DNA sequence: TGTATCCGCAGTATCGGCATTCAGCGAC
């Protein structure tokens, strides 16, 4: 029920399709399955070849340049675990240059135990972004899914797996067009899971038949034994290939089978600590009959006799061949190109060797931070050397920072000379501490260890400077620190002073990289002071920074600059960073003031906070003043000519700078002259942006001015004002007159008319419009203004026909017009 | 191997007929 | 140039023995 | 008539304003600004009635409480403008509480323009004809005053009116003084009160005409109390407004000499000119203050102390201002600075002959040594020990030594020394040693080979462009394909382009700093290798966002990864120069149109913003806009008158060219493992000008003018959208009088017919009639006769008329003004 | 009882000058 087939050795298929004939009766495959290099094939042949009963692939799976394979579903519809016991360049599933591949198809894969996946250089692949590898693997960051047809969204990606939110989006997950990636709830993490939502027994994976039974699942976890699979298999049996348990007759059969040394394939399998291991490690030896290995007579190592005179280390599949070796009989060249980080699978594999015998050339490694994976290295003999008698050779390591921890480590190089070029994160103290600790002390030639090209992107000093007096003003800031002198006082080129602005105090220490793009320290240089030949003198140096904006936090620190030489001294000194903030000034002008009139009493007004506040703005301040109307609007006749009625960087040519130079010239004319220079109804408006003023006179004009203002109760200091002219909206029934107008009769037919001027107008009454009417003609009207109204006391009518004339009277102000009166009859009879 | 003796030096047809049957 | 590297060599040494096929241990 | 004070700057107090008590003509700039604590009652008893003429400008910014300017400067006539404030000879800015300008006497701002902005109560600004004052009226910037809304009551006192842009309105400074305008037979000389012309030598005004010894502001020169066209010998012009003898110009000299040379101009004498400093190619004598010619740029000469001059920063470089040779050596060592490429070139970009050793030790901020613009000889009579004459170690940013296509430099003695320069490559040193003459006359240089030329590449090949096809906006361009011997090493092409109107631009120019660039960079992916040298594969790019008719500098370089031997390949092509094509321009900006007669318009505009080529000519059409016929239906005597980013940083570049080698190493491991061996309207055409005098026009008829700016003419010309403007002509005065005696017809029922004939050529329209009947000895009653009443009745029916003789005056009010009254129309009956 | 490190700004800024300000040894 568990594995109904036959345990199968590792295979390799190429150049035809008949060689697949021995994959019909293998449920597990001890070893690896490569299917590669089939150039002349057609898609008609793959549709009727199916291997439906393989379950476990222990090492990896490489499909490189197979023509005619469109979907990988019908080939492998049942593999659940890819164990990954012997990888292929850190990757346990390599799909490379499949040209005819459409979908990934592997819909029943659950667990890749150890390793990662690389799927590259496919021309027609899609359904790749809906797999959720984080539920398939156990480590996602070492993947490589790049350069497919899913670089652009053009291959469908539609499918009918509860659409996980493991990213910042809501995407469905599905293997194929008609299948979806099986996700179940996580009350058991990765302990096997049946489809309908009930978790099966914890010591299984993937599919299950009945829950809570470890006897009828499909892919065990820990080991496997004859239908069941237990955590520790009982000791009538022994462990084998870290997935099975077999009795000692099988290990004896393997040993006596391939002890005939006619081939170079197997190992002399021994039994040790209930493990049928290929060879038990150092300090042990095998008795012939008992097949176990006993402790060694005294100390004895496992000499790892190296092929071809040297070995290069690139990845896990080359670092796994030095597993358990103690001394190396040849040179070892570490070269880990590219990569993210690989200091975790090197320490468990090659972190047990003690004596290399050639050299240790470490070149071009980008992802190396320290050599701390060399855990037990003690002795470098150097029987064979490099070109130029070298034994330690580091060249162009972009991220090396620490060789070992010299407080708890020992290392002796017997002969040869060490070499160090282009390690631009490595301090100069590490290689000199290595020269002090190890055996080589004077076996150098100038120049072998490059004193200039190491540590140029890592600020690395040991002494420190302290600031003695920090004075602060609103524009400039003063600095003065403690003197420093190397033991040879002619070796000092001056100080450097870095300052930047940062409102938040979580600023990291300087990392050596002189930042240059957008967020950068500004650096100034200080010449060294004059030697005063005395302990207590003027030896305190100093500096004065001038172009700083007020009320902001500045982060400053200082550093020395010395010249290195053969003496292991004059590293320099570097202070810790400190934070000083400047003072506050008078603020800027309130920006963009608008006044909007809506009614005869309400006036609203809004603005914006100023561009340069220079402190937390305490409150604004608004004064207003009633302007009066023009007296020259008081003594003119106003139905002559004139009547009044008030209310990427985009790089272009920078020749437009002169108008902003005008504006900024008047702004600096404010600022440079205001360094020297510091009833009305008002209100101390606090924490607002708009203001309402109600209850004032109608249609009149007010001049209003507003200031922003910082701290108030000791020594009130506000800015320069800003002025707006405002006019309210008119009123309706101001200029309209009520009451009976009265007509008086003179004998010289100049008829007098009396009315009342309105007691309050909307501003100023400017003309009276009298009109008289008869039946048949139109209305004939007449001007009268304030002077004629005063000197005639009403209005007089000159020379009209006798009868009965209707009179209709309006008044117009400067705001507009008024309504008429009742048409009153004045009558003369003749 | 093959990339070491066919990408750092020139290759003859006799040298790359050695790799197949 | 005949410094055949990359996919150039895997497409160009199939052509020299396209009838027999590759060899392995 | 008074003393000649100098230029002041009065601020924050009025006490300094007392120093204008006596001076009349200011030989400086007057500038009153920033007076906060000033009451508005502190300006009534403050008047300067002697100030006549200002020679620089006048600025007046934020003086609180100044109501009007007519009680402060009542006698300005000439603002000269020999020096200007941002090309503005009169700035009044942010001045609040100012009501009107009121400078009712100034006649000629000579050179410049006015800027009046951001006032809150400044009326009387649309009633000033600036084209009678500003001789260049085109570029004054008058916005955001009180008159942003047509609100203020700019009434006017009888004072002459002229057209500015169609709006035939009146001209006055205040409500009490109007603009003194003169007929154009006295163009700039200034006429008296009666109208008879003055002498042809003074400017603005004159007390008594036809005499140059009684003028109040002189335009050419002022000598001994009189106007002078050009000063006689032996006098010298001084500040181009007056004339002095030798002792004033001379005396002035010791004036400064004795003053710390801090705020004075050592005046020299040259070509009868008291000049501040006499220009290049000339030296100052010390005996009689003249300035003598020197042949070429004449030596300083420039000695120095002890042979060594460590150039620490640019202030240390302030001693070498304009030296030519150095009788010593130089050791330059600079670490930081701002605008350093400009400051160092301006300081020591004129040095020619160094008579020692040059040494550029530890200069961190030096990207190139191109600021030695005129270096020609390094003699080397004092050598650095070890016998060196060009010492160079530890320059972290040195990239380009000189420009070896257009330079020459001889080191007659000594050797070379080039150590520890990372970015400076071997090609520049190997070019210098065979352009200076140190690999000949054989002298062994000491050049290290391994520590020069790292983190860069200078053993490159070169690419060649093949298809440069230009358009008006875009340029597509393609070059030859390039392949390194391992064809996966190439990562991509980088194309740099930059606008350059000259032909002296090189590669590493313009940055002079940390990693910056003045170029514009785009990236191109590599093409597909079809395994065949004869295929359609070679790449290219299409630059889109350009400007028409300019010269672009273009080059391209590959981006290859480092091989594991320190061997960098690649190729950068030569700098090429391309020119985009021409396009029809934009509209001519802000046309203006003032008239001066009954049938003339003059025009003034600006040349367009983007000409897009050599503009050959302009083109101007004018058509008639007859009359707004809807104006025919208004009784005018009721109210008045109707009328994309892509920066590539160091970390991103290194991450990219590390991943692009990790993929190569994986497929190299794969190929190692899987392969096992076996054992119509008229037109006018104005060329190269910005004005046009139209003639042959009708009086007071509004014209519409269309403007075109046309750049290429002969091969089937093309040009722009027309700019539209309107103009009016100043009307004739005589053409509104009623012709003939007005005929009376006496009906019996005391309604009379007064008929007349309309004038045969009015100006626009005759809108009203003012008839005035009056008994001699009795009051007058005015009657408005409308256009409609005259059209219906062919006269006027005057009702309400007692019998007797009457004097009747007739006039017809048109859109210009009054005409004249007729004879007193006597219809008489004997009593 | 006074005296005494400027580095690149100051601006109608030309050639040599001085701001910025808390300080106690060295003669006078």
């Amino acid at each position: 029920h568990l594995y109904p087939g036959e345990v199968c050795p590792g295979m390799d298929i190429r150049n035809n399709l008949t060689r697949l004939h021995e994959l019909e009766n293998c449920s597990v495959i001890e070893g690896h399955l490569q299917i590669l290099l089939m150039f002349k094939t057609r898609p008609e042949d793959f549709r009727d070849l199916s291997f439906p009963k393989l379950i476990m692939i222990t090492d990896y799976l490489l499909l490189f340049r197979v023509y005619g394979l469109e979907s990988l579903k019908d080939l492998f519809p049942n593999l659940t675990v890819i164990r990954g016991s012997r990888l292929f360049f850190n990757y346990a599933l390599v799909i490379f240059e499949m040209v005819h591949l459409k979908e990934l198809g592997l819909y029943n894969l659950m667990n890749i135990t150890r390793g990662s996946v690389r799927i590259e250089k496919n021309n027609e692949l899609c359904y790749l972004a809906t797999i959720d590898w984080s539920r398939i693997l156990d480590s996602v960051e070492d993947n490589h899914i790049v350069l497919n047809k899913d670089d652009n969204e053009e291959c469908g990606d539609i499918c009918p797996c509860p659409a996980t939110v493991i990213n910042g989006q809501f995407v469905e997950r599905c293997w194929t067009h008609s299948h979806c990636q099986k996700v179940c709830p996580t009350i058991c993490k990765s302990h096997g899971c049946t489809a309908e939502g009930l978790c099966c027994h914890s010591e299984c994976l993937g599919n299950c038949s009945q829950p809570d039974d470890p006897t009828k699942c499909v892919a065990c976890r820990n080991f496997y034994l004859d239908g069941r699979c237990v955590e520790t298999c009982p000791p009538p049996y022994y462990h084998f290939q870290d997935w099975r348990c077999v009795n000692f007759s099988f290990c004896q059969d393997l040993h006596h089978k391939c002890k005939n040394s006619r081939r170079q394939g197997c190992h002399q399998y021994v039994i040790h600590n209930n493990k049928c291991i290929p060879e038990c490690p150092s300090g042990y030896t095998m008795n012939s009959s008992n097949l176990l290995c006993t402790p060694c007579l005294g100390p004895c190592p496992k000499v790892c006799h190296l092929l071809e005179g040297e070995k290069t280390i690139d990845s896990v599949t080359s670092a796994q061949e030095l597993r358990g070796c103690t001394v190396i009989n040849g040179s070892l060249i570490i070269n880990i190109r590219g990569g993210n980080n690989l200091a975790a699978e090197l320490e468990a594999n090659l972190g047990l060797i003690e004596e290399i015998s050639g050299y240790l050339k470490i070149r071009r490694s980008y992802a190396l931070v320290s050599l701390s994976f060399f855990r037990k290295l003690r002795l470098i003999r150097g029987e064979t050397l490099e070109i130029g008698n070298y034994s330690f050779y580091a060249l162009d390591n972009q991220n090396l920072r620490q060789l070992w921890d010299w407080s708890k480590h020992n290392l002796t190089t017997t002969q040869g000379k060490l070499f160090f070029h282009y390690n631009p994160k490595l301090c100069l103290s590490e290689i000199h501490k290595m020269e002090e600790v190890s055996g080589t002390k004077g076996r150098q030639e100038r120049n072998d260890i490059a004193l200039k090209t190491n540590g140029d992107k890592a600020s690395c000093e040991n002494e420190l400077l302290k600031f003695s007096y920090i004075r602060t003003s609103f524009d400039k800031i003063l600095l003065r620190w403690e003197p420093y002198w190397p033991p040879d006082f002619r070796d000092l080129l001056g100080f450097m002073l870095f300052y930047k602005e940062a409102p938040y105090q979580n600023v990291t220490e300087f990392d050596g990289q002189d930042a240059c793009g957008s967020n950068s320290w500004t650096v100034v240089d200080i010449d060294p002071p004059l030697r005063s030949n005395d302990p207590k003198s003027q030896n305190h140096p100093g500096w004065l920074m001038r172009g700083l904006k007020p009320w902001t936090q500045y982060a400053i620190f200082v550093k020395t600059l010395v010249t290195f030489s053969d003496e292991r001294r004059t590293y320099g000194a570097k202070s810790d960073i400190i934070y000083v903030q400047t003072d506050a000034t008078n603020p800027s002008v309130p920006l963009d003031p608008i006044s909007v009139s809506n009614s005869s009493s309400q006036i609203i007004l809004k603005w914006k906070p100023p561009s340069d506040p220079n402190g937390n703005i305490t409150h604004y301040l608004v004064f207003w003043e009633r302007q009066a109307e023009d007296s020259e609007l008081f003594e003119l006749d106003y139905c002559l000519k004139g009547l009044k009625l008030p209310s990427c960087s985009c790089p272009k040519t920078d020749s437009q700078i002169l108008k902003e130079l005008e504006e900024s010239s008047f702004r600096k004319t404010f600022e440079d002259y205001l360094h020297n220079v510091v009833h009305r109804p008002f209100e101390k408006v606090v924490n607002k942006e708009s203001l309402v003023i109600s209850g004032l006179r109608h249609f009149t004009g007010y001049r209003i001015e507003l200031q922003a203002c910082n701290q108030d109760t000791p020594e009130e200091r506000c800015s320069v004002a800003a002025y707006v002219s405002a006019r309210t909206m008119p009123e309706a029934k101001a200029d309209d007159i009520v009451g009976p107008v009265t007509h008086e009769i003179f004998e010289n037919n100049v008829v007098h008319l009396m009315w009342q001027e309105p007691k309050e107008p909307n501003g100023l009454i400017v003309l009276y419009e009298v009109s008289y009417r008869r039946y048949g003609d139109e209305e004939l009207h007449l001007c009268v203004s304030r002077k004629h109204f005063a000197l005639e006391r009403g209005c007089r009518l000159r020379g009209l026909s006798p009868g009965n004339y209707s009179v209709r009277i309006r008044a117009t102000s400067l705001a507009g017009n008024g309504s008429w009166t009742e048409p009153t009859y004045f009558y003369v009879t003749d | 191997g093959i990339v070491e003796q066919c990408c750092t030096s020139i290759c003859s047809l006799y040298q790359l007929e050695n790799y197949c049957n | 140039n005949q410094h055949l590297c990359g996919s150039h060599l895997v497409e160009a040494l199939y052509l020299v023995c396209g009838e027999r096929g590759f060899f392995y241990t």
